[PDB]
RNA sequence: UUUUUUUUUU
RNA sequence: CGUAGCUGUAGAUGAAUGCUAAUUAUAGAGUAU
RNA sequence: UUUUUUUUUUUUUUU
RNA sequence: GGAAGCUGGAAGACGGAAUCGUUAUUAAGCGCCAGGUAGUCCUGGACACUGAAUCC
């Protein structure tokens, strides 16, 4: 490990690699290890630079906590995705808290359900349940022990609105059906100036009134006093209603305490913007033709926001997008939260890379006969590309 | 050659004599020959001066050994050309057209040009097509690699002299730019 | 008003505003340098070429 | 102001239709050269506009099922030429008509240029002491290369505005507009 | 000034703190340092450069000398009424012996063959600063007096036969640097800067016009 | 031509735009102008009022 | 492959807006200025009402109020056959972006004078 | 995040950065406006000429800012106080438009045109003052503490604005009514909020009860640096009881909780800057600490200057004379203390003290002078303390140079009154005759006169002062004297007021014809 | 046919109002225009090229048309003007008669057959263009 | 075969 | 430019495009279900 | 081009 | 007369038989306009790309 060792493959464990990431392999690196016929063989990943300079990062993060270190999240723009087939197991390795989510837009392409409500953002019951149930098949054993605050108890919504955000959508309501019970008081001049600003007294004294009494929050009365954070078994029984109360609850709470140090890591994130496949009646005359945008969702709100990367005092998050799903074209970074001093743009492969990358496919059995003549032929064909490199040898017999 | 190009550079850096026209003509070599695939599988060059070296492996491991003194070099080496002039001097307009093709009485076309094509023994004249040169990373892929050395020997304990090193790279102006977050960290540190 | 921005307040009483206003003196000019047609309805008959 | 004013460039284009009569005008032309008052004579460049043709189509004898065709093609001549630094107007003017043969038209571009301000500043340097405490060709024009640059940079820009104008203000039926009535 | 990797007395030493001070005060985030400091900076090398002597080749360019008071005019720190450093430099033997190694059009050749090979200082940039130091030295106001107008005058006269294929940046200073109260008498008259002021607001009208005096004029700073 | 026009206010413009259109194009004749536009006043003058 | 817009990405449809970020087709403008009618009449100060029962929004999605849209609506992209090769289509964005700006309506995302711009 | 900002060093020390970034800004984009501006803002120096070049461009090139682009620009107004006369024609131009009814941009909007000039009845106070005293439904409890200390600062207020925010907390209160939720939440909102309303000379009757604690046996309120502000509520006109629950407390009246050098002797004496409180026979502790914590080297360089400056005000609460304390007992070696940063704050000090000595028995009353040898300390002192100015005098900001001005003229009347070695040349060279960007004045709106105004450069930097109205009007214990040549009242606290006051009376009357002034316009303290 | 003049009337784009003598625009023009008094006198002061295309040959029988065309053409950056000014300059013709490359301005008017009376027409727009401008 | 923006979410 | 490569849907037993209460465009006039 | 791009190709032309 | 939305249960998976001919940028597919002096064709004229096989 070092500077000295770069492009190099490190070998895996096929039981421990499962283990590790129980949702599945990070990447399209499914399709690579199927056409191995060996059963057996381990998993190689190489170890290209820019996982160099991003590991160092980490490793002075973890020595401060225990503003020299960086308090924000990165982007990999452009093999952006080759990088987390490293990167998450080694960080699982060293006790760290890392939320898994390789394919995050499965919950917005497939059946659901979805409830119409007052706050404008739809819900999803179905996917909303897989979301905990996934986290927690490696993420065990330390939410329990993990403490809960007291000073973020119950001010979220059923949809995970906040109660000062819920509670502006009936502000319209409320303003008319005040202004027509004022008549009583404004049917009794003296001073003009007096008996206008005592009229306008009352409305002061009303307000403050109808704030707290029509709006009737729901505040987890199912767990009166919580004593953790993974003890929350009731969010997987009822699905119905608290489906996505629950869901909020763990994200807010995961900002406040520092105990432990936390990661995220969101892959193809540049298919969450886009429109999602679902019908509705929120079109813009022909702006979605009646469809719902996948950023309105709750799910892909959830993984959908960059600039709150400030409030993670424990750790940080990381995407990448490096599939073909849509078209990047300029692609800008300014109007999305990332900044121009936080993205790394990769390049191809260089010449010292490609030849390992041919030679270890050979190891495997997976190529016929390739020969030295042609090792440099091949790499002005697919130009070096990992896309374009393994379709291209898998196609014919290689060399 | 590659064979070549790093004496040549080594004897300068002894010496303290070097050229802003040479230095980023020779740089290219030992970009283009370090990335090779015969690397680490190549051996040594075939100059005895590589016999009675410490480092070995031809150029994979030779540039990994090399003294942080000189790896600042390849960091802090002036890309600049004659004509940058705007800085200092004064005022100056820089040419973009060199060649200014006129015709004249004498070597003018025909006017009947049909019958010109078939008195020649192969297509000559052709639509207009040049193509033109795009610079390459010109030795600034190599420096992104050297730079992330001297962060390393930083919490070492190291001597005052070769702390220094480390200061001239991470203070480029025209090299390193801002791409990465690293700059303020390794400062920091 | 003080003594710069005498005419500034003056105008913003009448209703000009520095968006509005800005684009009246590029059409004003326009139209008299180029043509009056503005897409009238009975202007399409004077362009036609006789025949 | 009138009197300031110079002949910048005159561009001479030729539109011939035999391949005769085109020869004849540029054998006029030099003719007439070689024989004015100034030790060179002025020198136009050379410009071919290519060689347009035409050939329309008809059926062939009557009462035919349209077995055969029978074609007319009516080809095209043309020859452009550039002019620098008209200092004689009675010489080139004069001279490029004079060179016509037969039915071959012409059509000149004629193209002015006005001074500004003279600029005149920059008088004697001053001065103190320390306190002590020709290769002219025979067929090419006498003009200077870098005038001919700063003209031809001028030509370019005024044919790519004319060229995007025009295209914006070309449409069938001229005078309708969407939804105008 | 190129120092990089003592024929009598203090020749080598002087430049190693020259470039020292000028470190110093190129910081961007507090305070350089103590006004106490400076003046015992100061004073430390203002006897060691008195005994510089007083030749030949080696003479303090003023490539070198104006890194120095390049410094000094944007860290907001006044130069010392000390002038013994500017009776040892440039118009010593800088000026003197250039013309003593070997038409209108011949004054340009004269001053532009200087930064040609040997480039005793950087064209517009090194010059630029030493008038409008000169200029705010003395910065109150109801031989340092006499010394300073030889200086003015000498450095004013090279660089207006050229001023004509100079950077408009550079411009700006030097015709700024001219018409204050602390600049010589009788060189703004209608020989070379009367006439040659309307070019520069001709080319540049954006600029203001009749404040030109207004950055550093006659009010110092 | 413009000597006299309808009385009507909504005849009057109509009338009166095409004069500043007509004179900046190009494919009308100078004789073809005056008539098209002095056959024009007389027409409009013998039909009922616009309101 | 079958992207809109072309190779270059091509929009003749859209108009931009100097204030806020919202754009939309020239589909819409015909529905936004009908809806908007109580306000235009009032800025200026029966024949001229006669439009007032359009400006109903269940009428619109009715089958005589889409009639009435598509009637308006030229759809000007469409010509006569003889329209090809240098004779092509331009944006009728010019057209349009007059009226929406003289007409004074205001932006469905803010309530602003008129700031339409083609683009 | 981790701050970085490299220098243009391609060629080590070539051209000039203040000219470089002059001429640029003549024909640049408008995103490029804002990216040069912030560097002045961050810079060492300023340069007056360049600020108004800023200024004058903004307003052609205000037809593209987007209104967040807008309120970014005037934040960064908020330092070094400066604005022209034409940057007000530009941001009335777009104020209306703004208003989208925004949550939070009541407060920024308020609080950035405080400063400078603003007020404007028929432009900008009747759009402000109608949308906000109807938006009072949806303002947070963080937003309605910020705006108490906003409209304390205001000038010639309405009974509307005042009542809007003085039933506004007393129902907000009420919800959090019902340890760290009330010692520091509850009574917090309490004392702030009273002491803004208290200097518009307005109560009512459903606030003060409430306000007040209800029960005596409420201790452990707050530290000693948070109870002055109950103190200072009262003591107005006829205030009582809030002080303390019958003047015998357990933490406020035995040397306050504990008062030592582990960095509290600031923060009391800074709180006594902005509340107007004079130093009882209790509070007069304070002056004792000094003797002892000056003798320490590091505080004699660390706090000592800061000190000094921020309570030269009320002679007799801080120093035991006027020339004993203040004089140099071992400053002749440890004078340098940064550059400039807090040398000059020790020239304005021995400024305000001179004021003092002479309107002591001279016609004002209220003390008496010391001993003759008492002057001759003092002018040992300034003597020496000038000098070091004048290498360090282009080391200020904009800021520091404003309030050099009024320190450095008080000096030249005592001095030829019938003295101070370098008066001939320092003060009689930038500091009398000063051209730095001069800011507009807080007028009030009260005399409805906006439309013939005009400016005169003098000693308060710009004034209201037509052609029309020229020398026509803005120009008993307490009030035949105190009236007269004094012209200041006792309140706000005076003696600070008196010396900008007299000043500006002499100096449009030395250059200009300006006679028959009626001066007025005392703000709340 | 009658509801598409109905949404016309709506935009305000028709002559209904809920003799006269007036002035033509051409002939207003002409009424202000300051002309030279001899040809010794400059009239514009800046640069400016005029170009036109005159027809020569044998006699024939007919008139070759599109052979009236005159425009000028002259450089922004040559002319000295003011930041506002010089935005202005571009607005009023927009971008289509601007080119980005090298920076110049071409104004071409034909609305008459004749040569004569067209030339004399784009010299009196020209003037009125630059009285606006500096505003 | 379909992208965000002028700001009111701990 | 079209079948592109690439990539989502149903690895269609069910993709045939004419019939018409109804409008788009040229023209002086192409209308009635 | 390790602060560079973010991508299919036509039937006349850089004389 | 041309095109378009909506609506859609017009008639067809028959026949490996037989008649029209191609001398390879041939054959087989797909895409564009020039003229026909308002619109107005599946034919004719005319250009370009992918482009296999046989004993001819």
């Amino acid at each position: 490990v070092g500077v000295e060792d770069v492009g190099r493959f490190r070998l895996f464990d096929r039981h421990r690699l499962v283990e590790l990431l129980p949702e599945g392999l990070a990447g399209e690196l499914s399709r690579d290890v199927e056409m191995i016929p060996s059963a057996t063989s381990p998993i190689g990943v190489m170890l290209r630079k820019a996982t160099l300079e991003l590991q160092m990062q980490l490793e002075l993060f973890a020595r401060v906590h225990a503003l020299a270190a960086v308090q924000r999240g990165f982007l990999l723009d452009g093999g952006k995705s080759c990088v987390l087939n490293y990167l998450i197991p080694w960080a699982r390795e060293n006790n760290w808290l890392v939320v898994y989510e390789p394919l995050p837009s499965r919950y917005a392409r497939e059946i659901g359900d979805i409830k119409r409500s007052s706050a404008g953002v739809y819900i999803q019951s179905s996917f909303s349940q897989e979301f905990l149930e996934r986290l927690g098949r490696f993420n065990r054993r330390l939410l329990e022990e993990l403490p809960v605050a007291r000073r973020c108890y119950g001010q979220a919504a059923l949809d995970g609105v906040h109660r000062l955000y819920a509670e502006r959508s009936y502000h319209s309501l409320l303003e008319k059906a005040l202004e027509k019970d004022l008549d009583e008081i404004r049917e009794q001049l003296d001073s003009q100036l007096r008996e206008e600003i005592l009229l306008a007294r009352e409305r002061l004294a009303l307000w403050h009134t109808y704030r707290r009494e029509v709006s009737i929050p729901s505040m987890k009365s199912r767990l009166p006093n919580p004593a953790s954070v993974w003890e929350i078994a009731e969010f997987g029984l009822q699905n119905e209603a608290f489906a996505t109360q629950a869901l909020y609850e763990v994200w807010e709470q995961l900002k406040k305490q520092t105990q432990l140090n936390v990661l995220i890591a969101v892959d193809e994130w540049n298919e969450c913007f886009p429109v999602s496949e679902y019908v509705s009646m929120r079109y813009e005359g022909t702006r979605f033709n009646g469809h719902i945008p996948a950023f309105h969702l709750s799910t892909p709100r959830l993984l959908s926001r960059f600039d709150d990367a400030q409030q993670f005092q424990r750790g940080l998050k990381i995407c990448a997008t490096s599939w073909r799903r849509s078209n990047r074209r300029d692609y800008r970074p300014d109007l999305l939260g990332v900044r121009q001093e936080e993205i790394r743009t990769v390049r191809n492969f260089s010449p010292l890379e490609f030849a390992n990358f041919v030679a270890y496919y050979h190891k495997k059995k997976i190529l016929h006969e390739f020969p030295r003549e042609k090792l440099d032929y091949f790499y002005m064909l697919s130009g070096g590309n990992g896309f374009q490199a393994r379709r291209l040898l898998a196609s014919l017999y290689g060399g | 050659d590659h064979e070549d190009s790093f004496l040549v550079f080594y004897a300068m850096c002894s010496t303290n004599r070097f050229d802003a026209v040479l230095l980023p003509a020779l740089l290219e070599r030992l970009e283009a020959s370090f990335f090779s695939s015969q690397a680490l599988s190549k051996p040594l060059f075939h100059p005895i001066f590589e016999v009675w070296d410490p480092p070995c492996e031809s150029f994979a491991a030779l540039i990994n050994v090399l003294p942080l003194s000189a790896k600042a070099v390849v960091v802090t080496a002036d890309r600049r050309s004659e004509r940058e002039r705007r800085e200092n001097e004064g005022w100056l307009a820089p040419p973009e057209a060199p060649p200014l093709v006129l015709p004249n009485w004498q070597t003018m076309h025909p006017v009947d040009m049909e019958a010109w094509e078939k008195k020649q023994r192969r297509v000559v004249r052709t639509r207009h097509v040049k193509a033109k040169i795009i610079r390459q990373a010109d030795g600034r892929k190599l420096a992104a690699t050297m730079a992330l050395h001297g962060r390393q020997a930083i919490h070492r304990d190291a001597a005052v002299s070769s702390l220094v090193s480390v200061a001239a790279m991470c203070a480029s102006n025209s090299q390193r730019a801002l791409r990465g977050e690293l700059l303020p960290e390794t400062l920091n540190l | 008003m003080r003594r710069l921005a005498s005419p500034s307040l003056r105008r913003l009483q009448e209703g000009q505003t520095p968006h509005s206003m800005r684009k009246s003196a590029v059409a004003d000019a326009r139209k008299k340098i180029f043509g009056y047609a503005c897409g009238m309805p009975g202007e399409e008959q004077w362009v036609r070429p006789l025949q | 102001a009138l009197s300031a004013y110079s002949l910048r460039s005159l561009i001479v284009t030729y539109n011939s239709r035999n391949r005769s009569s085109m020869n004849a005008t540029i054998e006029n032309l030099k003719n007439a050269l070689r024989w004015t008052s100034p030790s060179e004579s002025s020198s136009p460049s050379s410009a071919p506009s290519s060689a347009p043709s035409s050939a329309p189509s008809s059926s062939w004898s009557p009462f035919k099922y349209k077995y055969a065709l029978r074609h007319y093609v009516f080809e095209d001549h043309r020859y452009a030429f550039a002019f620098y630094d008209v200092n004689s107007v009675q010489e080139v003017v004069s001279a490029a008509l004079g060179a016509m043969a037969g039915e071959t038209c012409c059509s000149c571009r004629f193209s002015w240029r006005f001074a500004g301000r003279p600029p005149v500043s920059l008088p004697t340097p001053p001065r103190l002491v320390p306190s002590s405490r020709a290769t002219v060709l025979r067929g090419h024009c006498p003009t200077d290369k870098e005038f001919i640059r700063r003209a031809l940079e001028e030509e370019q820009a005024v044919e790519r505005i004319r060229k995007k104008l025009d295209k914006k203000q070309l449409q069938w039926f001229p005078g309708k507009t969407p939804w105008a009535p | 000034g190129l120092v990089q990797s003592d024929t009598e007395s203090a020749l080598w030493e002087s430049r190693v703190l020259a470039a020292l001070l000028s470190s110093f005060l190129r910081v961007d985030d507090y305070r350089p340092s103590l006004d106490f400091v400076l003046l015992l900076s100061d004073a430390l090398r203002n006897s060691l450069r008195r005994t510089a002597v007083l030749h030949e080749k080696d003479v303090l360019s003023l490539k070198e000398t104006g890194a120095l008071l390049s410094s000094f005019a944007t860290s907001g720190y006044a130069v010392p009424p000390s002038l013994m450093a500017c009776l040892v430099e440039h118009f010593l033997y800088d000026v003197d012996l250039f013309l003593t190694s070997s038409s209108s059009s011949s004054a340009e050749e004269a001053e532009q063959l200087s930064q040609s090979f040997f480039c005793s200082s950087r064209g517009r940039a090194t010059p630029g600063d030493c008038a409008t130091l000169l200029h705010s030295l003395a910065s109150p106001s109801p031989n340092l007096e006499k010394l300073r107008f030889e200086a003015m005058t000498q450095a004013w006269r090279l660089v207006a036969p050229v001023l004509h294929l100079l950077q408009p940046p550079c411009k700006l200073l030097i015709l700024n640097s001219l018409q204050t109260a602390h600049a010589p008498p009788d060189v703004s008259s209608t020989a070379f800067f009367q006439r040659s002021l309307e070019t520069f607001l001709r080319d540049n009208p954006d600029v203001d016009s009749s404040l030109l005096g207004s950055l550093f004029g006659t009010q110092g700073r | 031509v413009a000597h006299s026009l309808p009385k009507d206010l909504k005849y009057r413009e109509s009338v009166a735009h095409a004069i500043r259109v007509l004179e900046r194009s190009r494919g009308w004749d100078f004789e073809s102008k005056v008539k098209a536009v002095n056959a024009l006043v007389e027409v409009w003058n013998r039909l009922a009022p616009g309101r | 492959a079958r992207r809109v817009g072309g190779i270059g990405r091509r929009c003749f449809l859209t108009l931009h807006c100097s204030a806020c970020s919202f754009f939309f087709q020239t589909s819409d403008a015909i529905k936004l200025i009908l809806t908007q009618q109580h306000h235009i009449l009032r800025k200026k100060g029966a024949s001229k009402f006669s439009l007032l029962p359009l400006a109903d929004a269940s009428l619109l999605l009715k089958r005589r109020g889409a009639l009435v849209l598509r009637s308006l609506h030229g759809d000007p992209l469409v010509g006569s056959r003889r329209q090809r090769g240098e004779f092509a289509p331009q944006a009728p964005t010019a057209e349009m972006a007059k009226m929406l700006n003289k007409s004074c309506v205001p932006c469905p995302r803010c309530k602003r004078e008129g700031r339409w711009e083609e683009g | 995040f981790s701050s970085l900002r490299l220098s243009q060093k391609d060629a080590r020390g070539s051209g000039y950065l203040p000219a470089q970034r002059f001429l640029s800004l003549l024909k640049a984009s408008p995103e490029e406006y804002r990216s040069l501006l912030r560097e002045a803002t961050q810079a060492k120096i300023v340069d007056p000429a360049f600020l108004r070049v800023a200024s004058q461009r903004f307003f052609a090139l205000s037809d593209r800012f987007y209104p967040p682009e807008i309120l970014d620009i005037l934040s960064d107004f908020a330092s070094f106080p400066y604005s022209d006369e034409a940057l007000l024609a530009a941001v009335a131009g777009r104020l209306e438009d703004q208003l989208v009814e925004p949550s939070p941009k009541r407060l920024a909007a308020l609080l950035s045109l405080s400063a400078r000039l603003g007020l404007c009845h028929p432009s900008i106070r009747d759009p402000l003052t109608k949308h906000i005293e109807e938006k009072m439904y949806a303002f947070d409890a963080a937003l309605l503490d910020s705006l108490c200390r906003t409209v304390g600062s205001l000038l010639s207020p309405r009974l509307p604005l005042l009542d809007g925010l003085a039933t506004q907390a007393q129902l907000l209160a009420s919800d959090l009514r019902a340890d760290e939720v009330a010692q520091r939440r509850y009574i917090a909102l309490l004392f702030r909020c009273l002491e803004g309303l208290s200097r518009q000379r307005y109560s009512q009757s459903a606030l003060v009860d409430a306000c007040v604690a209800c029960a005596e046996q409420h201790g452990q309120a707050f530290p000693l640096h948070d109870t002055l502000r109950a103190v200072a509520a009262a003591r107005r006109l006829d205030l009582a009881g809030i002080e303390e629950p019958l003047r015998r407390s357990d933490m406020a009246d035995k040397v306050n909780r504990a008062t030592d050098r582990g960095d509290q002797l600031l923060a009391l004496l800074r709180h006594l800057d902005l509340l107007r409180l004079r130093d009882s026979q209790l509070l007069q502790k304070v002056s004792e600490a000094v003797e002892l914590h000056s003798q320490k080297a590091a505080f004699l360089a660390t706090q000592l200057p800061e000190a000094l400056l921020h309570l030269t005000r009320l002679a007799p609460a801080d120093l035991r004379l006027p020339v004993a304390l203040l004089s140099q007992p071992s400053l002749l070696a440890m004078a340098p203390r940064l550059s400039a940063a807090q040398l000059q704050q020790l020239l304005s000090a021995s400024a305000l003290v001179l004021f003092q000595h002479i309107q002591r028995r001279e016609g004002g009353q209220g003390g008496d002078p010391l001993i003759a040898r008492e002057a001759e300390a003092l002018a040992k002192t300034v003597e020496r303390f000038l000098d070091l100015l004048k290498p360090q005098f282009l080391s200020l900001n904009l800021r520091d140079r404003r309030a050099l001005k009024e320190a450095a003229s008080l000096f030249l009347v005592e001095a030829k009154g019938a003295a101070l070695a370098p008066k001939t040349v320092d003060f009689c060279c930038f500091l009398e005759e000063a051209d730095v960007a001069p800011p507009l004045p807080l007028a009030p709106s009260g005399g409805v006169d906006f439309q013939s105004v005009g400016l005169v450069e003098a000693c308060s930097r710009l004034v209201l002062c037509a052609d029309a109205r020229f020398s026509e009007t803005r120009n008993e214990t307490t009030t035949c004297k105190l009236g007269g040549v004094s012209t200041d009242l006792p309140v706000s606290i005076t003696p600070q007021a008196a010396s900008s006051l007299l000043l500006t009376q002499l100096a449009l009357i030395r250059r200009g014809i300006l006679r028959h002034e009626i001066q007025t316009c005392i703000p709340p303290p | 046919y009658r509801n598409k003049y109905r949404l016309r009337r709506l935009v305000g784009m028709t002559h209904d109002i809920d003799g006269r003598t007036f002035v033509t625009p051409l002939t207003k023009l002409q009424h202000q225009a300051a002309l030279p008094r001899s040809p010794l006198h400059a009239r514009f002061d800046f640069p400016h090229t005029v170009h036109y295309d005159v027809f020569w040959g044998p006699p024939q029988v007919e008139e070759e048309p599109n052979k009236s065309g005159c425009w000028v053409s002259f450089r922004v950056a040559d002319l000295k003007l003011s930041d506002s000014q010089e935005q202005r300059l571009l607005d009023i013709l927009g971008p289509e008669r601007y080119d980005e490359q090298t920076g110049v301005v071409c104004l071409e008017a034909d609305v008459f057959p004749q040569l004569n009376h067209n030339a004399a027409y784009l010299g009196d727009i020209l003037q009125q263009l630059m009285r606006e401008v500096k505003k």
